């Protein structure tokens, strides 16, 4: 379930930031999204470390 | 919630009348400002909802 969800999120984000004109741009939309950015997106999600230092927000 | 340009806002009824643009987040000085509970959480909702309202099919 988590991989399916994250795949949908990555495809949607890449689709929108690459095809800004389309409004109802969804997961099944036949618009050019590339897979190298998706693979790197999944790679960076695998090693995410959130900063818990007081003061600055948790990023 | 204070608009800080014309005057502060007492109730929330006037939000329905028109859209409002507020001041900066400050995060300093006496005017601490500080973001609201729902500040920016509704990101895609506005886009798709205005897409629905502007659609000619419905």
């Amino acid at each position: 379930h988590n991989q399916v969800s994250q795949f949908k999120r990555a495809v949607v984000l890449n689709k929108e930031k690459y095809n800004p004109e389309f409004k109802k741009i969804t997961y099944d939309s036949p618009v050019y999204f590339n897979i190298n950015e998706v693979f790197n997106y999944i790679y960076n999600l695998n090693e995410e470390v959130i900063n818990k230092i007081e003061g600055e927000p948790s990023l | 919630p204070k608009l800080s340009n014309g005057e502060l806002v007492e109730n929330r009824q006037i939000y329905f009348n028109e859209k409002l643009e507020f001041t900066s987040s400050n995060t300093s000085k006496a005017t601490k400002a500080s973001n609201g509970p729902f500040n920016g959480e509704f990101n895609r909702f506005l886009s798709r909802f205005e897409t629905k309202l502007t659609d000619k099919r419905l």
